[PDB]
């Protein structure tokens, strides 16, 4: 469960993100291409070429689905509803690849807020990025 | 990841008693009932809307057979997994682009079909031989993946 | 979440299991010990081969508290509580085992069920085993 | 894993700059926070009742530099991390009776902390070669497990 202080970290930590999200997910779509190859087999249809406008994209659609679950904290399974039916009936993405994007979101998070991410603001946002992974799996049979 | 003597003898002791076509139908059926996101891979098989229209669709059956069949001919190569499906490796990654943790979903599917067909025959020192085996074959099957 | 079906089916499953539960929760720890060694870690106390008292005696427990998430299988992070809170803050096994000794139950069930482990009973008992296990994880962080 | 010999330089090349004390130490120390079921083998390491405290215990600081230590160690045989650590891993299973998930989930913190240190220097492609390290070596420590 997100406690309070988890949620008060997250929103802070993607407050500082703001309009770099895009940018931030398109890297870690990038980072977990590189190091964890097999997440490829997802996307035979895409431009995966250096630089990808078609992965730049793709990461502005999965940050704007993050930057929308940070608003709606509260009450992500709702927020995320129709995104869930798409991952549970069309996408069916294995679940263990949930946890690969959150850990190459959390180093691209790293990798750009020196200051705001501490040991406590870490664990809030794998809480959270573990959460959202739940509930966009939370249809699937 | 190896097995010893005496398991590698309970493996094939166990398979010789296996009817491969059938039980590789059950298993992919299973896969497909069990783990439903798996179904991504087969739109092309027709209706798989309930489980028995899973479980009795032929082309899931037949699909079964080949898919078991190749698993049952690794089974004369535990020594060297990794080169026996380095073909089929390449092709699941590069032509069916199949995420491999299906292999390992597979594998544990197989295990509960061998368990649900030979009840106390299947008995906990067999089943570690065939994690082994089912393990390694997953295995194998993803390292060519790039 | 666990379907109408579902409860239908895992009732009926574990209602033919009946007074061989703790019989079969010992055998599922067994399986586990023996094909997946790494989950003896937990257990440096317990003489873990065939026959072992201290294993029969668990595999008692852990029955018994499936049983009891049975009858409560609408309400289970209440039901089960006091062991969420005796895992999440004691035991602290990882997550990964959870799944390891929920296959091996599936195993054990399916060795003892021939007529009622159908391939849609195999999957209710999945998702229930998974719905348990996420209970029993629900206050790790 | 393999190692390509780019990435063995690439791999060389950063570690040269780490400082392992720190690191070691925020690594350990992180692991505790943000998966803190993971302090169930350090009772004895006194407080860590709070974020800062386990930051700031000095076991869990210098037990995290003595575990990067043997890391850094691991680091001259990429190509048999199974050999070097296989003393490590006979010791981890019978001695200290540690599930070797932890050492995927210490491998993935300490990813984590040299991106926090090293910023845009730790590129996709040299996160890339520090995965493939990680997973080797907590695939090496797990090797002996039984
Ligand atoms: C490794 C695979 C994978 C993962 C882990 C993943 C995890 C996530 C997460 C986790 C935090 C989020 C918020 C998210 C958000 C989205 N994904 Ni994901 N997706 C993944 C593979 C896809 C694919 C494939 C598509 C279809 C893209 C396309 O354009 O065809 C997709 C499509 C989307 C879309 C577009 C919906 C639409 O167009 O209506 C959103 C939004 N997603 N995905
Ligand atoms: C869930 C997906 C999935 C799994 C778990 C899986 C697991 C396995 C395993 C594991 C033990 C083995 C040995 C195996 C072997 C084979 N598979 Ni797999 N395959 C899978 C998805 C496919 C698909 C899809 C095809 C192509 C089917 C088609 O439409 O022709 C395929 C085709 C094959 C073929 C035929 C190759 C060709 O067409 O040239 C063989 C042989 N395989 N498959
Ligand atoms: C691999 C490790 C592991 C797993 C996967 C696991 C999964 C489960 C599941 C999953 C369905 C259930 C229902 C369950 C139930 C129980 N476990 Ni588990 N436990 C595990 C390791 C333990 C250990 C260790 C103990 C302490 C036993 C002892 O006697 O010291 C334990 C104790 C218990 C007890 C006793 C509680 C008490 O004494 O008050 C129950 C009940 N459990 N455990
Ligand atoms: C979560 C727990 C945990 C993890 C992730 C972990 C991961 C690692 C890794 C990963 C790359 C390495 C190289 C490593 C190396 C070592 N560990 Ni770890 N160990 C862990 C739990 C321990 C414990 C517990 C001890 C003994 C504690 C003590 O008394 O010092 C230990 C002791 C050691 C020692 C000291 C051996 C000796 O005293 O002879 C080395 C070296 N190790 N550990």
């Amino acid at each position: 469960v997100l406690s309070p202080a988890d949620k008060t970290n997250v929103k802070a930590a993607w407050g500082k993100v703001g309009a770099h999200a895009g940018e931030y997910g398109a890297e870690a779509l990038e980072r977990m291409f590189l190091s964890f190859p097999t997440t490829k087999t997802y996307f035979p249809h895409f431009d995966l070429s250096h630089g990808s406008a078609q992965v730049k994209g793709h990461g502005k659609k999965v940050a704007d689905a993050l930057t929308n679950a940070v608003a709606h904290v509260d009450d992500m399974p709702n927020a995320l509803s129709a995104l869930s039916d798409l991952h549970a009936h069309k996408l069916r993405v294995d679940p263990v690849n949930f946890k690969l994007l959150s850990h190459c979101l959390l180093v691209t998070l790293a990798a750009h807020l020196p200051a705001e991410f501490t040991p406590a603001v870490h664990a809030s946002l794998d809480k959270f990025l573990a959460s959202v992974s739940t509930v966009l799996t939370s249809k699937y049979r | 990841v190896h097995l010893t003597p005496e398991e590698k003898s309970a493996v094939t002791a166990l398979w010789g008693k296996v009817n491969v076509d059938e039980v590789g139908g059950e298993a992919l059926g299973r896969l497909l009932v069990v783990y439903p996101w798996t179904q991504r891979f087969f739109e092309s098989f027709g209706d798989l809307s309930t489980p028995d229209a899973v479980m009795g669709n032929p082309k899931v059956k037949a699909h079964g057979k080949k898919v078991l069949g190749a698993f049952s001919d690794g089974l004369a190569h535990l020594d060297n997994l990794k080169g026996t499906f380095a073909t089929l490796s390449e092709l699941h990654c590069d032509k069916l682009h199949v995420d491999p943790e299906n292999f390992r979903l597979l594998g544990n599917v197989l295990v509960c079909v061998l368990a649900h067909h030979f009840g106390k025959e299947f008995t906990p020192p067999v089943q570690a031989a065939y994690q082994k085996v089912v393990a390694g074959v997953a295995n194998a099957l993803a390292h060519k993946y790039h």
